This record gives C-alpha cells, structure tokens and sequence, in this order.
RNA sequence: GCGGUCGCCUCCUAAAAGGUAACGGAGGCGCUCAAAGGUUCCCUCAGAAUGGUUGGAAAUCAUUCAUAGAGUGUAAAGGC
RNA sequence: UCUGGUGACUAUAGCAAGGAGGUCACACCUGUUCCCAUGCCGAACACAGAAGUUAAGGUCUUUAGCGACGAUGGUAGCCAACUUACGUUCCGCUAGAGUAGAACGUUGCCAGGC
C-alpha cells in the first residue's frame, strides 16, 4: 500500500553519475547495456554529437533463446560492426560488472578488444 | 515600551532615512487611520506616552491597533568622555517611518472621537500627521 | 603525537620522517617504503 | 504454515476485499519491523540481546534514539534492533498468534490507526511466552510498529481475521 | 457609465509631471483584438465615478474603434496628494 | 582623562585575491590560471582541470569560453582554435 | 599615565572586478588522525505525528509529509 | 509515422486529480538448486524458469486550481546636467523587481521490430 519504488528510475540515475568520466569517442567507444526483465543488450556509441555510431543487439534475432546469462548472452558478448575499433571501455551500471555483465565482457575481450 | 526578547547582535547601524515608504500604507483593523507625512525615528517611549494618553481620552472605550514596532535597538554613551574606545551599551529601541504610512488603527467609535483623539495622540510624536478616512 | 624515523636496512639511511601517537599504537610499527640505492620498496624499521 | 497462512486464507479475500481494477492494486500484507526496547541504559539493554534470537532473525544491531529529547538520548546501545520483515523473516514472531497466551487486552480499541503505520504492542509478557520465564522474567520493552495494506482503518478492519484483534 | 478616453503618446520624456497638474491619468487596456495601446483619461469627470460602476462592471471607451466594455482592474493610488496615476483597463472578449 | 574600559576586538586576516584572472574570448597558454576560489563556484569544463580544490587552470592553448552547465551552474572551457 | 592589546585564519563595514581605515561589530588557532589517508564497491538529510517494559511531551525501529531548514574532528564563510 | 535507446532546452519540461488500452517493450508476478552477496531480512544485490495477469507505474488526453518563463504601460533607483540647500526639485539617457493580460500538459539529436 505504501510507496513502492520504481527501478528504471535509479538505473538511469546511476548511469548519470557513471556517465561523468567514461564516454565513447569512437577512438575508444564505450558499450552500454540496458538490462531487461528477461534479456540483456549492448551497443557501441560515439559521444561527440549523440548520433548513433555503431550497433548490434542481443535481441536482434539471428537467434533467440532464454537463460539471460546464455551463450546468447555471450554471442551478444561477441558481436561487432566491423571497423577500426579496439578494446572498448565497458560501461557498467550493474554491480560486479567484472563478473555480472561479464557475459558481455567475456567473449568480446579478444576480437573487439 | 514595545520591545523584543531574543536578539543575535546588540550593536547595530543607524537606519537609512530617505525616500518614500514601502509597506503599511493602508489601514485594516478599524475604519480609521492616522497617516504620517515626514520622516523621523519613533522611539517606543513616545508610543507608550502616546497610547496610555489616547486611552485616557478613550476612558477604556474602544480598541486600538498599533502599526509600528521598534526593532533596531539604538545605543548611547553615559557621561561625556573621550572619543572612541568602543561603543556605548544599548539604551533605546527605535522605529523608522517615512511619508505615507498608517501608524494607528481604531474601530466602531464616532468620527468626532476619532478626530479629537488622534489630534491628542499626534502631539507626542516628532512626525507631522494627517487624518485618513479609509478613502477608497 | 611524537616524531619517528624509518630507514631501509639495505640502504642504512633514514630519509623518510612520519608521525605516530604514543597511546594509539605504542608497539613498534614497520611498513614497506621506497628506500634509496635499491630501486625496490624494501621493509623500513620505524626506530 | 504461517508463510502459507499469509496465503491459506487471504489470497481470495485480498483478491476480493476491495474490487480494484487489477489483482495487484488489490494488496497483500504490509511488511513488519520487529523492534524491541529497554528502560535501562546499561545492563538490561546490554543483556536484552537474545530475545530477538528467540523472536526475530537479526543477531542484534546497535541503533540508538535519534529524536532524543532532554532525557531520552543515549548512544549505540542495543535498545532497538532493526529486525524488519524483508521477505524470509517477513513471517516473524509477529504473526504468531501467541498474543492469546495472556487472556487480557485482546480487543484493545475500536480501531487501530489514523497513521497507516500500525502499532501492535505485546505489552507485559504477552509474547515469546512458549519459553519459560528463566531470564525473560525481567525488564523487557517491545516495539511492533508497521503499516498495513489499507489506507485507513476501514477496509483494514472487517477482513483483519489474521491477527483477529 | 459612458466614459471616453483617447490613445495617448509614448516616447514620453518625464516632462509630464508638470502637464499633469492639469488633469489626466494614463490608462492601458488589456485583452486581445488590441494590445497595451494606452488611453488617457481625466479626473474631474472621475469626480463622479461615485455613480459610474461602483468598482466591478462596465465602462464605455469610445476609443476610436473597438468601443466595448472594458474593465479598469488594478490600483495605482498615490501618497501625499490624493492624486492618482496610471489606472488601467482590459477587454472582455 | 580616565583609563577606559578597552576593546575586546581588533583582529582580522590578509585578503586572498580571488576571482577571475583571464577574460572570456582571449587567447591563452597551456597551464595558465583562470579562476581562484573556495569551493567550486564555476565547474571545470572542456580541456580545463581543477587543482587542489581550487585554481581552475587551462590544459591546452586557445581561447576561453564561459558558459552555463545545467540550470544554475556555470563552467569554463578552452577550445583549440587558432 | 592606569588598563588592554602586539603573530596567523573567517565574516560585516567595503559603495555587484581586485584592493581599501578607526582603542569599529562578532568568533577562533599554537592541532588532531594508522585511522578521520589512497583505491573499488554499497548506501542516504532535517523540522512530522503515529501509540509501542517503559513512556521523562522526548527510552525504539518502522511508515509516509520529508527539499538540504541535515550532516561534515576542530570558528566562519564559499561549496557538496 | 508508434514505442525502446543514446546526445541538446531557462520545471514553458512540474508535483495535485483522474480518464482509457496492449504486453510486440518497460511492470506487478517463484524460490533458494547455483555467480554474487545484506555486520540486517536474497524486497536493493543474483540465478534458472513465467502456467497467471493489467491495477499501478508507462503512454498519450483532460484540470491553468496546484508553479516557473512572464512580452507592454507606468513607477522606485541611477549616469550626466542646470539650479537651489537638498531626507529635495526640474532637465536629458538606461529604465527595474512586484503586479497583470498572457505562452503554458517541451523543440528536437541520431539508431532498432515495423
């Protein structure tokens, strides 16, 4: 009955405080993930005028699946848009980013990096 | 002697005396207001030596409503000494008035009393006054 | 607080000078510092 | 049992007691904040620490008075342990109906609260009574204050058969 | 009340205080169809506002064109003189 | 003539010369001071940096630009243009 | 003459850049801290009443009104 | 062109009421079997799964009552200037705050299922 809290609120609110030092210049474009109720995302971004530089998606449906931490979570953890982009800065609003969204941070650590 | 209780600082600056009035240019608590026409410092002692007297004409009749309260407390030295070794202890309380301000307010009682009462009361204040009839 | 002194045995020179309370921790303390003529952070004995 | 007794009677009423739009505007039970107190600043408070190991699930935190007027204020004493029901213990020593093990002051009031935060005080030795008075027969203050799933007393009332008071 | 004003002039130097002893006041209508296109009124025909509206109602304007009911709303009373300065109207739409 | 009751006052400190030190629109050098103040009245913007909790200085050559940040907070910047 | 002051820090006077006097009006310092330091995470203020051995209107954790009116080791302003 | 995602605008962008729809997509929804972990309870922090639903949020459309932006007409103040002794007054420039009438239930940046 009493005030229940929304959580997209504080998710983007924290993205704010976290978006004060890290920002993709396309010379090192950050890739930055909207966790969802069932799925996960990612996208490379350049941050000079806010246009959308590069793009993939987990949910893009070359294959769908379940198990939000799947090898589908690590195929979104591999995919790229081939260019001259190198080992990006993993934007993380989600705790233990070194392991939580490591599903994304794992597979791409070799080719995009 | 309308004075306060709790004051942060006890030594202050003389208030500015130039220009017109700001607020309290009308009357509320009664039909009849006594306006002011020049500038001075009314000094709480006037007020209670021009309130008891107006009521001693009013013979505890109708009721009044004061529209001036002394805030800035003025200070003064005692016996004439040298110049300059500190500031004198606070010994008074002052209120500043400008032209165009209602100082007193009363209700109910006849206009003969109003005139023949505010003329009694103004004879103590160092400011020149003028009657006001709530002239909408 | 009282003044102390640290020095790396290998170099045998006391250059670093820190402070320490005589009640908070009266037990002789010792930390690793970068003493000269060694090019490595050796152990300093706060004598 | 009790956690399901937060279901065995209530899912159908708490799906009907209101006639809201969807199932989820029609509430559940509001969570609890199992808290204890003391009337001594030293030893009763330093030695009223387990009765939570008895009733609550919290080992024992050390919060003190905040508002703390003239002689309320003290520091760091374990007078109010934050054993609020989160989800696991959210079926705590509260919905135990051991408030009948007194047979006095069952129906205390005509109602409960104008502030939705309800307070239900086992004043005396009403609660934790299945344990014999070995060391629990001394000074002991309670603090069962938590809100319920109803804006005022009104519909809160004539379906409150859970704790029946 | 049939009271008529006219469109006075802006770009005013403050030399008007002295053309003010001879009666006038500013006045500016609010409302659509026109703008703050000010009108000038005189007093000793307002020595008889006593019977005009009271304070709440209608006045003619005859202000060239668009002569309709206009409401003088605000108050700009003046100290020390029993004079008046900038009383002003509005359109009813 | 009579030894007075003295003054329980008389103490103050040296002024620090705070404020702006380079004007908006003029050309600078890498490393020059732009503002000196307690706390961050004007935040550091583009190619400028804060020192030890003051002295907003420049990091590259160019021309300075004073600007608003959000709704009520300002900022300073330098652009490489020559 | 007697008395009191003499160095450093904050504010007002000081007149919207900086600077600016009087035996002008107010407060402070002669440190402290192995943590109250560096780094990575994680969290959130008051003035508000509920009726809860006990109640000291104030001994408690909640709940919601809570807009910085809170908290900063130390005075005051500028800040968060 | 609808929604989801990033980057501009002075809350004109709001809190206060509601209205109505779907789960393509945000949501309410199941527990500790696991990754992490509350000195405190997996509600925040995590996992596999979603049979069940649209209240709420979410989005538009309504309230100018709730608050900021607030165009003119004046007016205080002020820079020169000629007077007089100024708590002023005249003469020239720039003219505020507050008060209205208003605008007022955001302009877009660039992508994804269409």
């Amino acid at each position: 009955m009493i005030s229940k809290i929304d959580k997209n609120k504080v998710r983007l609110k924290r993205h704010a405080r976290v978006r004060t030092n890290l920002s993709g210049t396309a010379e090192k474009p950050r890739l930055n993930v909207y966790r969802s109720n069932k799925h996960i995302y990612a996208q490379i971004i350049d941050d000079n005028k806010g246009v959308t530089l590069a793009q993939a998606s987990s949910k893009d449906s070359d294959i769908a699946t379940t198990a939000t931490k799947v090898e589908l979570a690590t195929k979104v953890g591999e995919a790229i848009a081939k260019k001259a982009a190198d080992k990006g800065i993993k934007e993380i609003v989600f705790d233990r980013g070194g392991y939580l969204y490591h599903g994304r941070v794992k597979a791409l650590a070799e080719a995009a990096r | 002697m309308l004075l306060p209780k709790r004051v942060k600082y006890r030594r202050q600056h003389r208030p500015k005396t130039t220009g017109r009035s700001k607020g309290g240019n009308y009357v509320t608590f009664g039909e009849f207001g006594l306006q002011a026409t020049t500038t001075s410092w009314i000094t709480s002692r006037q007020i209670e030596s021009a309130r008891i007297a107006m009521t001693r004409y009013m013979k505890r009749g109708g009721k009044v409503w004061i529209k001036i309260f002394p805030h800035t407390p003025y200070t003064k030295k005692p016996l004439e000494v040298r110049m300059g070794a500190g500031k004198g202890a606070v010994e008074g309380w002052i209120a500043v008035v400008k032209p165009g301000r209602i100082l007193f307010e009363v209700a109910g009682v006849s206009e003969e009393v109003a005139r023949e009462a505010l003329r009694l009361a103004s004879h103590k204040l160092p400011v020149k006054t003028k009657f006001v009839k709530r002239e909408e | 607080r009282v003044n102390v002194t640290l020095a790396c045995t290998e170099c045998g020179d006391r250059n670093y000078i820190t402070t320490k309370n005589k009640r908070n921790n009266p037990e002789r303390i010792e930390m690793k510092k970068y003493c000269p003529r060694l090019n490595k952070y050796t152990l300093h004995r706060e004598t | 049992r009790l956690k399901e007794k937060f279901n065995t009677e209530v899912t159908e009423n708490l799906m009907k007691k209101f006639n809201y739009s969807s199932v989820m505007e029609v509430p559940k039970i509001d969570k609890i904040v199992v808290n204890m107190g003391v009337g001594d600043a030293v030893q009763n408070s330093k030695v009223l620490d387990n009765a939570v190991e008895e009733l609550e699930l919290i080992t024992g935190q050390k919060p003190l008075v905040t508002k703390a007027k003239k002689s309320i204020a003290t520091f760091r004493l374990r007078e109010g342990m934050p054993i609020g029901a989160k989800v696991t213990l959210r079926g705590e020593r509260m919905y135990e109906f051991l408030d009948k093990l007194i047979s006095v002051s069952l129906p205390r009031v005509r109602d409960f609260q104008g502030v939705s935060k309800k307070a239900f005080d086992g004043r005396g030795n009403y609660t934790l009574g299945v344990k014999e008075q070995l060391i629990f027969p001394e000074i002991d203050y309670d603090k069962v204050s938590k809100v319920r799933g109803m804006d005022i007393v009104i519909v809160t009332t004539a379906n409150t058969d859970e704790e029946a008071r | 009340s049939l009271k008529s004003i006219i469109r006075q002039g802006k770009q005013t130097r403050s030399d008007l205080k002295q053309l003010r002893k001879s009666g006038k006041v500013p006045a500016v209508v609010y409302g659509y169809g026109t703008k703050n296109v000010s009108v000038k009124v005189d007093e000793v025909e307002f020595i008889k506002v006593i019977r005009e509206v009271g304070r709440n109602g209608v006045i003619e304007l005859g202000v060239g064109s668009k002569t309709i009911k206009v409401m003088v709303a605000d108050y700009q009373f003046d100290p020390l003189k029993n004079q008046i300065t900038h009383i002003d109207f509005l359109a009813i739409n | 003539k009579k030894g007075v009751s003295s003054t329980k006052n008389g103490r103050d400190s040296e002024s620090k010369r705070l404020g702006a030190k380079r004007a908006d629109g003029q050309f600078v050098t890498g490393g020059s001071i732009l503002y000196r103040q307690r706390g961050t009245k004007i935040y550091p913007g583009e190619n400028v940096g804060r020192g030890g909790d003051d002295t907003l200085f420049a990091k590259i050559d160019g021309v300075v630009k004073f600007e608003r940040k959000g709704r009520d907070k300002k900022q300073v910047s330098v652009y490489a243009v020559a």
